[PDB]
């Protein structure tokens, strides 16, 4: 087919016409090039018609990118956004995008079943039509042949979902900047994408009219700022903010810090100096009890300025809300030859699927005319291939790692050329692990693509370690190696020293046998009345609710008090629990501003992910009233039952392990000890553990019933009379009296042995000791009155959000992703009972 | 559900857990079925002075999820803060 046509149209003028057949409507289009022949001067006999040349080029490119059907309108109003065209993402387009184009894996190949996976990089296919319409307007006048696509970027406002063959989405383009740099006009198009109203993707692209342009009246840059946080700590901050004439008072709360989400508008009169500045922005600062509501804005104008006061001020005080702190040293991610990619032999497939029919990519004559070396491949193709690459080689077949992707086309790639994309584990932002992506040609070594990868992992569960085995030096390595851990430990230590007369670091670092609080001057007496005032109000089991306060020893007369514990003070509840909450008060910590965060994290542990997992990932444990609450709870819980003369109660823990008796014992085989000891003996008992059931059963209660429950598995371990026969062979309802021999002997032998019992640690019985009050069962959350004294107050009632806590916690008191909404109400209400949520379950009132 | 209703629901039920989980039977069975089978966590991370759960997690993976991992080609990497500190922060030797 014709690709070049030189022809004499009218006397003495040439009409070199570059022909392009593969177009939007498969209709050949000519690109004229007027040329005055000069017989008079044979030294240079060909002058070129430079006037209207750019107009002709834009005419050609308009027919190419939009079709002959739509008329060419050079006049495009810059200020108004460029409307695209509402399309419907069909299954067909996703099925046939990939023939030689890129992403192929287990979910991107011809297989039966259901919806085939796809990448989001084909959002510019939706976008392209409107994005490129902002490089045409008369105000932005440039040579389209010399235009090079410089960069392209995608943002991650994830109101949407990945491609599922049937989405329905529209386009919305809007020009942001038209700069005049020494490289030429830098057109900035950040045309966003709407799926019925709600924005889905931002999609920023840069074009560069290579050359040199001096038109500065038609030059501007309306940049929108980020939520920039300033840094201050003083009362001079108010004075500084008042001194700023641009700022206007639109709030009534004290100032110490900003996090403005602003936006400005530049107008260049020369290379660097701005003809005018326009800034309107928004104002931000913290609100009451973590309960934030609406805010106000700002205003600013200028003229003939070398900078923007507002943005420079916000930056100068400090960096923005930066969820990206770069990791210390680099290691490889998928480096090697198993990350190399050969450029496609040709460019027509990606051109037809995407709609970019720029002949520079396909037509040899066009590429030669633009003086660039050969038909270079699409920058869009390279970006798409790399975005598919962040999911493909660094991952073991999971397609949930395709996200926001920033890219720039520093180099050029010829077709059928091999490229070594390097991907090194360097930076880190808020989950989407920043990895470099640099696509360098293998033989020239020059880079072509630069960006930062955002590859995820599958879901995970940050487990923890803690109560029940806690040792000396607990979490002191992080205390000595971390600034934030030092901060939290120091704050808690200062509060304990200033309010309770003991350092918690001293308890944790060098575990003492006993410690002495002293009640000295004003500080000491302000410490003493803390202990005087706080203590439980528990019903005495001899009548009604006995309103009482037992610290006993401490009163007005006493000037000291000694906390004593033989094995260790870190074993004592009042010091083991605050230490626990503090030592895991920092896990997310630096990964918080780093980005190692995998796909879906739940803060958990081994039933100690409710006291040490939910501040780094859930921020529930407030700041410093945490230690007060936990220490008060420790004391209240510790003196919740009558001690004897030697200081030990008739209550506690014991294990009744099923693994040792036989492999036969299962939930359908021995789930009877709990409801066959409480009913007759008229005691208190409930099983604490079947977490790893068929291998681990533990229980808590009054010590006699614990002995009775153990001497069921114990007596049926050396004799081995199966309970499967008792339960499923004959019947279930009828057999409610077979126990009244086999637990009767024990409910007698246990009384025969001395009342303070030290339960033996046998084969199928492995008690955990050092616990006096029965928790994890039914007497340390039952009628136990003053345990939830502080449960609708100081704790940040307004901070707790369903958004994170729902789904980002997994229930140890159930199973899968803890729903922290109505669905879970009767789970802490059946096996433990409650009265607090009876109201929310029944009395809903006026919640609407 | 409106955000303000569900935040009252939020704090109420979260207070209910923080009270009652410390006196209610722990059910780590289906939690294991979540981070091993149902939710498909291949990388599990533990932060603590000692690996108190890495060993027993390996025990359950071997005793219940060996053929399951072989069938679906899942390679589980268990990590702890005391020993596998280099793998958590991604610093190989």
């Amino acid at each position: 087919l014709p690709v070049v046509e030189i022809e004499l149209v009218k006397p003495n003028t040439i009409q070199l016409s570059l022909i392009e057949h593969r177009t939007a409507d498969t209709n050949p289009v000519a690109l004229p090039f007027l040329y005055k022949y000069n017989p008079a001067d044979g030294f240079a006999p060909i002058l070129e018609i430079m006037e209207d040349r750019n107009e002709r080029i834009k005419e050609f490119y308009w027919k190419l990118w939009f079709g002959s059907s739509v008329p060419y309108s050079n006049d495009i109003n810059v200020e108004k956004a460029i409307l695209g065209d509402e399309i419907t993402i069909s299954s067909q387009t996703i099925s046939e995008f990939t023939h030689a184009i890129g992403n192929k894996c287990d979910a991107f190949v011809d297989r039966p079943g259901k919806a085939t996976l796809a990448p989001m990089d084909f959002a510019i296919v939706i976008g392209w039509k409107a994005i490129i319409k902002a490089i045409f307007p008369k105000s932005v006048d440039g040579d389209l042949l010399k235009l090079v696509h410089l960069s392209n970027g995608y943002k991650m406002i994830t109101g949407a979902a990945p491609l599922k063959k049937g989405d329905v989405v529209s386009t919305k383009a809007e020009i942001k900047a038209v700069l005049n740099q020494p490289s030429g006009k830098l057109v900035e198009v950040v045309g966003t994408i709407y799926r019925e109203g709600k924005p889905v993707m931002e999609v920023t692209s840069q074009f560069l009219y290579r050359g040199e342009y001096n038109d500065y009246c038609n030059t501007f840059q309306k940049v929108t700022e980020t939520p920039v946080q300033v840094a201050f700590k003083s009362a001079k901050d108010l004075a500084v903010l008042r001194s700023k004439e641009w700022f206007h008072l639109e709030k009534d709360v004290q100032f110490d810090v900003l996090t403005f989400r602003c936006e400005s508008t530049y107008k260049f009169k020369s290379a660097n100096v701005y003809s005018s500045i326009k800034t309107t922005g928004q104002v931000l600062l913290e609100l009451p009890t973590k309960e934030v509501i609406q805010v106000g804005s700002v205003d600013y104008e200028a003229g003939t300025s070398y900078g923007n006061p507002v943005t420079d001020y916000l930056s100068r005080n400090g960096k923005t809300i930066e969820e990206s702190v770069i990791f210390e040293n680099a290691i490889p991610l998928s480096s090697g030859e198993e990350l190399t990619s050969k450029a496609p032999g040709t460019n027509e497939p990606y051109a037809i699927v995407s709609g970019d029919y720029n002949p520079i990519h396909v037509s040899r004559v066009f590429a030669a005319y633009a003086k660039l070396p050969g038909t270079i491949t699409h920058g869009m193709y390279s970006s798409a291939s790399i975005r598919a690459l962040v999911e493909e080689w660094a991952a073991n077949n999971v397609a949930a790692r395709v996200r926001a992707f920033k890219c720039d086309f520093v180099g050029m790639v010829l077709p059928n050329d091999t490229l070594q994309t390097t991907m090194e584990h360097v930076g880190m932002i808020n989950g989407r692990k920043i990895i470099k992506v640099e696509t360098r040609n293998v033989e020239t070594e020059l880079p072509v693509l630069i960006g930062e990868a955002e590859i995820e992992q599958p879901t995970t569960t940050y487990v923890f370690t803690g109560q029940g085995s806690q040792e000396q030096g607990m979490g002191m390595e992080l205390y000595n190696s971390s600034e934030v851990a030092r901060e939290v430990w120091d704050k808690a230590d200062r509060h304990f020293v200033n309010n309770y007369g003991f350092s918690i670091l001293d308890i944790v670092q060098n575990n003492p046998n006993e410690l002495t609080i002293h009640f000295g001057g004003a500080k000491g007496r302000a410490i003493r009345d803390n202990y005087i005032g706080m203590m439980f109000e528990t019903i005495g089991e001899d009548g009604a609710l006995k309103s009482e306060k037992i610290f006993k020893d401490i009163d007005e007369t006493t000037t000291s008090y000694t906390f004593v514990s033989p094995t260790g003070l870190l074993s004592a509840t009042q010091f083991t629990q605050p230490a626990l909450t503090l030592m895991e008060k920092a896990a997310y910590e630096d990964i918080k501003s780093k980005g190692l965060i995998p796909s879906d994290i739940m803060f958990a542990g081994h039933s100690l992910g409710e006291y040490s997992a939910l501040s780094s990932l859930a921020n529930v444990m407030p700041i410093e009233s945490l230690v007060d609450v936990v220490f008060y709870r420790g004391m209240t819980m510790q003196v919740a039952v009558p001690r004897d003369e030697l200081g030990r109660s008739n209550y506690g823990m014991v294990a009744v392990n099923p693994s040792r008796v036989s492999a036969t014992f299962d939930d359908s085989a021995l789930r009877f000890v709990v409801d066959e000891v409480a009913n007759k003996t008229k005691w208190l008992l409930e099983i604490v553990n079947y977490n790893v059931e068929n291998q681990q059963y533990v229980a808590a209660g009054d010590l006699r019933a614990l002995d009775t429950l153990t001497n069921v598995l114990n007596v049926l371990k050396i004799n081995k009379i199966d309970i499967v026969k008792l339960q499923e062979q004959m019947s279930i309802e009828k057999v409610k009296e077979h126990l009244y021999e086999i637990v009767d002997e024990v409910a007698a032998k246990s009384l025969a042995k001395p009342q303070p019992i030290d339960l033996e640690r046998g084969f199928a019985v492995i008690p955990l000791k050092g616990i006096s009050v029965p928790f994890h069962s039914s007497y340390l959350m039952s009628g136990v009155k003053p345990f939830q004294r502080f449960l609708c107050k100081k704790i940040p009632k307004s901070s707790v959000k369903p958004q994170d806590l729902i789904g980002k916690y997994i229930p140890n008191l159930t199973a899968k992703p803890f729903e922290l909404t109505k669905e879970y109400f009767q789970s802490v209400y059946d096996l433990t009972k409650s009265e607090k949520i009876k109201s929310i379950l029944d009395n809903w009132e006026q919640y609407e | 559900m409106k955000p303000e209703i569900e935040q009252e629901l939020s704090h109420t039920l979260l207070t209910e857990l923080l009270a009652y989980q410390f006196a209610s039977p722990v059910r780590w069975i289906e939690t294991q079925d979540v981070f091993l089978k149902q939710h498909n966590t291949e990388r599990i991370i533990e932060i603590g002075p000692s690996p108190t759960l890495a060993g027993m997690a390996n025990r359950t993976i071997k005793a219940k999820y060996e053929s399951y991992d072989a069938a679906l080609s899942l390679q589980r990497q268990v990590l702890c803060y005391s020993k596998d500190a280099k793998e958590i922060y991604y610093k190989p030797d």
